[PDB]
């Protein structure tokens, strides 16, 4: 059934599962034409496919060429997402294929269900969580590889860097969701918090700064404060 | 004009014949139904006064044999049986008519309702959906499950409707996932019409039989089958114009005949709203859309 606050620990068990977020697949700028009409211009997008236990991120880059001469692009985007997740699964050895795929948006259920018809043993699940994976394009290195892409490309990352050496998957996911929530609510403030102290760098092979255990606690506190402040302003509470 | 005699009516029962019904009292001298139009299938159906859970009946065609009803006090139901002795049967029928113990099939000359509901229904196809080859007539009741319902327990007593599943290998060509799911023309025209039904008459005959089983017996799986067969046409961009015109007529008479008080359990909001307002065929069911808007504006 639906993934929710109650059944949260299931993410961190030994059943392989993937989250699929399609928010950043079809991305546009809205602009005026010469005649004063409005037009969209597509920009490169990505499928965010994440193993929440391992941190393995399958970033499928969606090049604007995909949309050329197609109609109803917001609908096609859901099917293109399902097609690419389907191709990813079939590329993985049997023992690495997921037992569940959890979609962050219910509109992805039917497309993925039809694309995975011949995988009757893979459960396609919605979630009641409002996960902040839309904010993935606020991670500089992920934004950089999407916007530089000249063709369809799959890039593999570990979104937890080396955290699993020191913390559990549960803790790593909670830190990831806190960072992304902060980046979604106030990108400028979140980024200032992460990159202020210039002596803490991002390793070439990492996405996030090389914080010590104590420094992560300070960062996490600063992210939580940021999120509640913006909640205050938002609701005049 | 044919006759279905009854041995007797030992238990109080509401008897249906097609869209007509009459109440018979316990041990009322009732010996059957005469003046039944030749040329159509018919359904005789029963609801006991004591137990309205006993909703059950028999599809038959008078051209296939001499059929009568007899109450079985062991199994506690009115059973259909065939009389192979033509002379004993003519004899019995003549005597009950002479004694005027039979009700007349109460058809109005102008009234084409039953023809319109059964246009494509044929006894040979009914007997493939309801499997009991020793009898020429087919028993259906409220509780019987469909083969599809049984996949998601007794196969002898099931309704063998053609399985329709929009999210299945049969429905979707590999590489045409989005195309085939949003436009079901492939599934309708190649898989179902050309592959399984062979023609639109067989397809319509199953759709009409499913409807009638839903209406007369409140058979839930039949209702599912009726909606699925409608939805598969409405969800197809490419449907022969003669099929659209005939479907409009079929559905018009079904909606006209449906008892007003049953529209809430017998009509699926989603399918009808999608067929009349969202689907490729939203503008192709003029008669159906007008009667639905005038008779069930609430559902929509
Ligand atoms: C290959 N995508 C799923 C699928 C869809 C339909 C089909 O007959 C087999 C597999």
């Amino acid at each position: 059934g639906a993934m929710n606050s109650s059944n949260y620990a299931e993410l961190f068990n030994n059943d392989i599962k993937l989250f699929v977020d399609d928010t950043n697949v079809y991305r546009v700028t809205v602009h005026k034409t010469f005649e004063g009409n409005v037009a969209t211009k597509a920009i490169n997008g990505c499928i965010f496919t994440l193993n929440p236990k391992t941190g393995h991120l399958f970033l499928k880059i969606i090049h604007t060429s995909v949309w050329a001469g197609q109609k109803r692009l917001s609908q096609l985007a859901k099917w293109k997402t399902a097609e690419e997740v389907s191709a990813l699964v079939r590329s993985l050895p049997k023992e690495e294929q997921p037992k569940q795929i959890i979609v962050t948006r219910k509109a992805m259920l039917d497309p993925l269900e039809v694309h995975m018809l011949d995988f009757p043993n893979i459960a396609i699940r919605p979630t009641e969580l409002r996960l902040p994976f839309s904010a993935a394009m606020s991670i500089d290195k992920l934004s950089d590889v999407v916007m530089k892409a000249t063709e369809p490309q799959m890039v593999l990352f570990n979104i937890y860097d080396d955290w699993l050496d020191r913390i559990s998957s549960y803790t790593a996911f909670s830190r990831l969701t806190l960072l992304l929530r902060a980046l979604k609510t106030n990108e400028e403030s979140a980024k200032m918090i992460l990159l202020s102290d210039p002596t803490i760098t991002i390793k070439s092979y990492h996405l996030w700064p090389s914080f010590t255990d104590e420094q992560w606690i300070t960062i996490e506190s600063q992210m939580r404060d940021l999120i509640l402040t913006e909640y205050g302003r938002k609701y005049n509470v | 004009m044919n006759t279905v005699p009854f041995t007797s009516a030992p238990i109080e029962v509401t008897i249906g014949i097609d869209q007509y019904s009459f109440n018979v009292k316990e041990n009322q001298p009732f010996h059957g139904i005469k003046d039944i139009p030749i040329g159509h299938v018919h359904v005789i159906h029963f609801q006991h006064a004591d137990n309205s859970s006993m909703r059950y009946g028999y599809w038959f065609d008078c051209r296939m044999g001499n059929f009568y009803i007899q109450y079985d006090p062991k199994d506690g139901l009115y059973k259909m049986m065939e009389e192979r002795d033509g002379a004993k049967f003519e004899n019995i029928v003549h005597n009950f008519k002479e004694r005027q113990m039979m009700v007349s099939y109460p058809k109005i000359d102008e009234d084409d309702t039953w023809y319109n509901l059964t246009e494509f229904v044929q006894m040979d196809k009914i007997r493939k959906i309801v499997r009991k080859d020793e009898n020429q007539f087919s028993y259906v009741d409220s509780s019987m499950t469909t083969v599809q319902e049984n996949e998601l327990s007794d196969p002898a007593h099931s309704l063998n409707y053609t399985v329709i599943n929009f999210k299945s290998r049969e429905a979707i060509r590999p590489g045409h996932e989005m195309e085939d799911f949003l436009d079901k023309s492939y599934y309708l025209n190649t898989v179902m019409l050309q592959g399984i039904f062979k023609n639109s008459s067989n397809y319509f005959g199953e759709l009409q039989f499913a409807f009638l089983n839903a209406m007369f017996f409140g058979n839930y799986g039949s209702s599912l089958q009726w909606h699925a067969m409608i939805e598969l046409i409405c969800s197809s961009a490419t449907v022969p114009k003669h099929m659209l015109d005939k479907l409009d007529e079929i559905l018009y008479y079904q909606i006209k005949t449906l008892p007003e008080q049953y529209s809430d359990i017998l009509l699926n909001e989603r399918v009808w709203n999608i067929c009349l307002y969202s689907s490729f065929q939203k503008n192709s069911l003029h008669n159906t859309e007008k009667i639905m808007e005038n008779k069930y504006p609430e559902l929509l």
